[PDB]
């Protein structure tokens, strides 16, 4: 898993 | 009023942290990821496509204080491609004792496969500035925003742990929580992000290269993304380290004792311990581990995710001109 939250 | 609530890592790797939040009347409790890099409060709901649901869900029609916000709709995509959309309700939301009425609660009609496959995250909570809220046609206010009126002080603090639980405080700063003084630094909101600028970096017991690093404080992000040459500067101090296309980022022998990284905040220096940077074995039982610092070249912005944030006590000052405080823990 790996999270990258709003570009 | 004030508020205190625990935040606990969803797993062994600290990929993300969830916090319990109480929605509606009577209170329905969901574990949402507090995300300072976004501005949407959304959760899995009774409305979500069933095959897309594996999460605790929000049921509007079992809450008395819920109200449908007519004609409003949302659609969001995050940094990694994941996305979701639905309609909107307003309802009472409580965090660690802090209660807000009429908060917009975004009900998810559909969510992407990554959300589906995460059983630990029931939804997200935006702690970024409201200009990034995806509610159409009239943007809704974030929890903090809505709460600012009744806060003893218009501030929130992030105290994330290293493979341990931590705390999110609203309305006050727990002095016992940190060591030394807090160094505040200017925040730009042009990008709607808690956007700031580090003063530089120091690898290990090496010298502090004075250089300006514009990034964001993003609790919704795992790793720390910096420009390519900074990152190179790091890893070159680790013999076994190399970049791997297959893993997609710097890999190093797990048995490696990693050097510290120091970033600037004013004349202040935050030191991330070496261990924080070992993230984990690329697969269980592997000899190779994945690095906690990675290039942000492909992303397009420097991101101070959780690996850097758990290294400090962080204050999100929500005054009319916002600031960011950093204190070591």
């Amino acid at each position: 898993p790996h999270l990258s939250x709003a570009h | 009023s004030t508020g205190s609530a625990t935040t606990t890592p969803i797993d062994s790797l600290d990929d993300a942290y969830i916090t319990p939040v109480q929605i509606g009347t009577p209170a329905q409790t969901l574990n949402l990821d507090f995300d300072t890099g976004s501005s949407d409060l959304w959760v899995f709901s009774s409305e979500t496509t069933a095959s897309e649901v594996x999460q605790t869900i929000y049921t509007p029609s079992k809450s008395t204080t819920a109200k449908l916000l007519s004609g409003a709709t949302w659609s969001i995509s995050y940094g990694d491609g994941s996305s979701s959309s639905g309609d909107v309700y307003t309802d009472t939301v409580s965090v660690g004792g802090l209660t807000v009425t009429g908060q917009a609660v975004e009900s998810a009609k559909k969510v992407s496969s990554s959300f589906t496959e995460d059983s630990t995250i029931d939804g997200l909570l935006g702690l970024a500035f409201s200009t990034l809220n995806t509610v159409s046609p009239t943007q809704q206010k974030t929890f903090f925003d809505n709460a600012k009126a009744s806060l003893d002080s218009p501030v929130f603090t992030a105290d994330l742990g290293y493979h341990a639980p931590g705390t999110y405080n609203f309305g006050f700063i727990d002095t016992t929580a940190y060591t030394g003084s807090i160094t505040y630094t200017a925040v730009s909101t042009k990008q709607g992000f808690w956007e700031w600028t580090s003063t530089g970096y120091a690898v290990g017991s090496g010298t502090f290269k004075s250089t300006s690093i514009d990034g964001i404080a993003d609790t919704g992000t795992t790793l720390l993304y910096l420009p390519a040459t900074v990152v190179s500067a790091y890893w070159a101090q680790v013999s076994g380290a190399k970049s791997s296309s297959s893993v997609g980022g710097y890999v190093f022998p797990c048995s490696a004792t990693l050097p510290s990284f120091t970033f600037g905040v004013g004349s202040a220096r935050i030191v991330i311990p070496g261990d924080y940077i070992d993230f984990g074995p690329i697969s269980t039982g592997s000899s190779s581990c994945f690095g906690g610092i990675q290039s942000s070249a492909g992303i397009g912005i420097n991101i101070f995710g959780d690996v850097a944030l758990k290294a400090a006590f962080v204050v999100f000052n929500g005054a009319t001109t916002p600031t960011l405080g950093f204190a070591s823990k």
